[PDB]
RNA sequence: GUGGGAGAGGGUGGUGGAAUUCCCGGAGUAGCGGUGAAAUGCGCAGAUACCGGGAGGAACGCCGAUGGCGAAGGCAGCCACCUGGUCCACCCGUGACGCUGAGGCGCGAAAGCGUGGGGAGCAAACCGGAUUAGAUACCCGGGUAGUCCACGCCCUAAACGAUGCGCGCUAGGUCUCUGGGUCUCCUGGGGGCCGAAGCUAACGCGUUAAGCGCGCCGCCUGGGGAGUACGGCCGCAAGGC
C-alpha cells in the first residue's frame, strides 16, 4: 500500500456466538479455503472447553487472547551500514491478528491426537497464563526492550 | 528577528566611549558573558564598533566578565 | 558514612559517553557512574539509555549517603544529556538548579584534522 | 596649506581572559578512550569525571558582517610609543611640476634552507590498530621534522577580479561603509546586487566596463614533446629565472 491507507475488511459475525473475534479465528484456522472444516473444529473445541471447565467457552477464548497479545516487537532497521534490532509499540490491530495467529500456530505444534482437542487444551492453557502462545509472546517482549538503547530509532 | 526589544531605545542619554560605565555596559552583554549583536543593541557600524572596544576594556579591568555559565538549561 | 545530603552532580557527555560525577557542595567527589560502569562496553556507551542508566545507578549511590539536593552542571554536547537530565530530574533527588559549563576556548588550540574547518 | 574624519594598514614594548597539555594536593572507583563496528592505547604504581593550586607554549570566542584596511602578499584580545596610505570641507598657495614605465631596486602566502632558542596543541615521515581481494590510503592510537621566536636565506602559487596602470565620455534603481551640507533631501570617496545604451562566440560585462576613446608597459601565435634539454645569471641546498 503506497498510495492509500489499506482500509481493514470487516468481517462478518461469528453465526453462533455473534462475535467477530470468533469469525477472525475460525478464518486463521481455515485451510485451502475450508470454511466448514475451520468451524467445525473450532465449534467441538468450545464443547471441549465445558465439562473441563465450568465458564462459557466465549470468556476462555477472549481472555486467552488477551494473554497472547503483545505490547512490544523488535522490527528492523537499516543504519549506519548495520542493521539493528529496534522495540516499538504493537498497533492495537497488529495485536489482535499476532495473538490469533499464534494460537493456532502454537496449537498445530501440540501432541493432542485431532485438532480441536489441540485448540481446546492451548485456548484454556493461554487463558491461564501457559502454553506456547503464551511463550511467543514473552519471547518478544522479551526481544524488546533487550534492545532498550536503540529505542530511539524509533520512526 | 529581535523584536522583544532594542537596547539603545531602552537606553537614554549615554556615554559610547566610558569603559567604566558597568551599569549601563552590563546592559549589552548576554545571558552569558557574550557581546549582543546589533539585532539587540540597535546600535549603528560606528556605535556598535566602538561600545566592542569599550567593553573589552571593562573586561580587562575586571568590571565584565569575558565568559558566564548559563542558567536553568 | 559522610551525610552530604546536599551537593553537585556533574554530567560529561560526549558522542561516545556519557559519565555523571556527583560531589558535595565544594566539588569533591563522592560517587560516580557512567556507560561502562553498567555492563555497556561498546559504543553504546553513547547512547540516551545509556546516559539514563548510569545518571540512575549514580543517583542511586548518592542514596546510599543519603543526599537529597543536587545542583546539575553539564558540560559536553552529546547524546544522553538531556537524557541524564531527565533521569536525575525524577531520581529521587531535588534538582535545585540545571547549569550549562560546556568549556569553549576562545580559539586557543589547533583541534585534530577531525575536527577542522 | 588649513581644519576635521575613518580604518584587522605597518613596527616595538607591555598586557588580559577562555581552552589544551603537564606537575602538585584534595576527594573518589573500574574503567576511560575511540569507531560504521572494532582494536591498538591508557588505568590497581588508582586513570576517566570533579574541586584547589601551579607551569608553559600557542591562538584570540562573542563583537564580526553581504563590514574595514592595504600596491600586492596579506592584516583580528587590549594598552602605549613610533610610522605609512586615504577621505572631506575650505578655494588659501605653487603654475602643466603630468601619465606610463624596458633595465634597476624594494616587497613578496605556504612549504622549504642555516644558526640559535622554544616546543602546549596539531602533525609530512615513521611505529602501531583496523578496513580491504590487497590498502605502501581514506578511519583509530602514537609520533619526528615542522607549525612559534630572532636573524639570515629562498622568490614560488588556482600570487585570482583567471580582468596592467592613468585619464575623459556614456539611463537609472537599490543595499551598505565613511565624510560634508540649506540633514524629507543635496553632495564626495569605497564596497554590493539588478539593469539604459552599448559590447560579447556564448557565459555574461554594463559610471567598480568586459561600453566609447587616448597614452605607455607586459604578453599570446595549434596539441604533445616541455616549463624539458643546452647556455647563462641566482641559490647553502631544494631549486628559481
Ligand atoms: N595608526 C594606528 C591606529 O590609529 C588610530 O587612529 C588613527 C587615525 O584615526 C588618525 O587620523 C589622523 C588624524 O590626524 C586626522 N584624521 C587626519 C590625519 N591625516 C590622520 O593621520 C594620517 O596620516 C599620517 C601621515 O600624514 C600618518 O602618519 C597616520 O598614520 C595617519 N592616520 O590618526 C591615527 C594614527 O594613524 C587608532 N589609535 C587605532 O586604530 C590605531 O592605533
Ligand atoms: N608580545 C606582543 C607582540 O610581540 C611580537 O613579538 C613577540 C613574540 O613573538 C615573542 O615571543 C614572546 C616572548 O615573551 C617569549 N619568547 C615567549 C612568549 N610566550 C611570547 O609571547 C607571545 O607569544 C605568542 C606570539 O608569538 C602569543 O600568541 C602569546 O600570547 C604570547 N605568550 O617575543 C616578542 C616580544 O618580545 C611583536 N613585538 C608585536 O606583535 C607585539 O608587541
Ligand atoms: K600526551
Ligand atoms: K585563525
Ligand atoms: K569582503
Ligand atoms: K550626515
Ligand atoms: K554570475
Ligand atoms: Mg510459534
Ligand atoms: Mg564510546
Ligand atoms: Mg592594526
Ligand atoms: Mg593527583
Ligand atoms: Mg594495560
Ligand atoms: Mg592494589
Ligand atoms: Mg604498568
Ligand atoms: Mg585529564
Ligand atoms: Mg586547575
Ligand atoms: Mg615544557
Ligand atoms: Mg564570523
Ligand atoms: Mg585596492
Ligand atoms: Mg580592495
Ligand atoms: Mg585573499
Ligand atoms: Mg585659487
Ligand atoms: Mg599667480
Ligand atoms: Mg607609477
Ligand atoms: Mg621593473
Ligand atoms: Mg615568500
Ligand atoms: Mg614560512
Ligand atoms: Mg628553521
Ligand atoms: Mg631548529
Ligand atoms: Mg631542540
Ligand atoms: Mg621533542
Ligand atoms: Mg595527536
Ligand atoms: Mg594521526
Ligand atoms: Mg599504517
Ligand atoms: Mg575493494
Ligand atoms: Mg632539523
Ligand atoms: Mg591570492
Ligand atoms: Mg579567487
Ligand atoms: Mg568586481
Ligand atoms: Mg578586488
Ligand atoms: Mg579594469
Ligand atoms: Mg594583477
Ligand atoms: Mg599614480
Ligand atoms: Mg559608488
Ligand atoms: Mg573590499
Ligand atoms: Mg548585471
Ligand atoms: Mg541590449
Ligand atoms: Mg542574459
Ligand atoms: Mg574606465
Ligand atoms: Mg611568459
Ligand atoms: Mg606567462
Ligand atoms: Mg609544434
Ligand atoms: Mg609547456
Ligand atoms: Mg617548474
Ligand atoms: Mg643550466
Ligand atoms: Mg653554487
Ligand atoms: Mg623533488
Ligand atoms: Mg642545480
Amino acid at each position: 500500500a503506497r498510495r492509500r491507507r489499506a482500509e481493514v475488511r470487516q468481517l462478518q459475525p461469528d453465526l453462533v456466538y455473534g462475535d467477530v473475534l470468533v469469525t477472525a479465528f475460525i478464518n486463521k484456522i481455515m485451510r485451502d479455503g475450508k470454511k466448514n472444516l475451520a468451524a467445525r473444529i473450532f465449534y467441538d473445541a468450545c464443547k471441549i472447553i465445558q465439562e473441563k471447565t465450568g465458564q462459557e467457552p466465549l470468556k476462555v477464548f477472549k481472555q486467552a487472547v488477551e494473554n497472547v497479545k503483545p505490547r512490544m516487537e523488535v522490527r528492523s532497521r537499516r543504519v549506519g551500514g548495520a542493521n539493528y534490532q529496534v522495540p516499538m509499540e504493537v498497533s492495537p490491530r497488529r495485536q489482535q491478528s499476532l495473538a490469533l495467529r499464534w494460537l493456532v500456530q502454537a496449537a498445530n505444534q501440540r501432541p493432542e491426537r485431532r485438532a480441536a482437542v489441540r485448540i481446546a487444551h492451548e485456548l484454556m492453557d493461554a487463558a491461564e497464563g501457559k502454553g506456547g502462545a503464551v511463550k511467543k509472546k514473552e519471547d518478544v517482549e522479551r526481544m524488546a526492550e533487550a534492545n532498550r538503547a536503540y529505542a530511539h530509532y524509533r520512526w | 528577528p529581535s523584536r522583544k526589544a532594542k537596547v539603545k531605545a531602552t537606553l537614554g542619554e549615554f556615554d559610547l566611549r566610558d569603559y567604566r560605565n558597568v551599569e549601563v555596559l552590563k546592559r549589552f552583554l548576554s545571558e552569558t558573558g557574550k557581546i549582543l549583536p546589533r539585532r539587540r543593541t540597535g546600535l549603528s557600524a560606528k556605535e556598535q564598533r566602538i561600545l566592542a572596544k569599550t567593553i573589552k576594556r571593562a573586561r580587562i579591568l575586571g568590571l565584565l566578565p569575558f565568559t558566564e555559565k548559563l542558567v536553568r538549561k | 558514612k559522610r551525610q552530604v545530603a546536599s551537593g553537585r552532580a556533574y554530567i560529561h557527555a560526549s558522542y561516545n559517553n556519557t559519565i555523571v560525577t556527583i560531589t558535595d557542595p565544594d566539588g569533591n567527589p563522592i560517587t560516580w557512574s557512567s556507560g561502562g560502569v553498567i555492563g555497556y562496553k561498546g559504543s553504546r556507551k553513547g547512547t540516551p539509555y545509556a546516559a539514563q542508566l548510569a545518571a540512575l545507578d549514580a543517583a542511586k549511590k548518592a542514596m546510599a549517603y543519603g543526599m537529597q539536593s543536587v545542583d546539575v552542571i553539564v558540560r559536553g554536547t552529546g547524546a544522553g544529556r538531556e537524557q541524564a537530565i531527565r533521569a536525575l530530574q525524577a531520581s529521587g533527588l531535588q534538582v535545585k538548579s540545571i547549569v550549562d559549563d560546556t568549556p569553549v576556548p576562545h580559539n586557543g588550540c589547533r583541534p585534530k584534522k577531525k575536527f577542522r574547518k
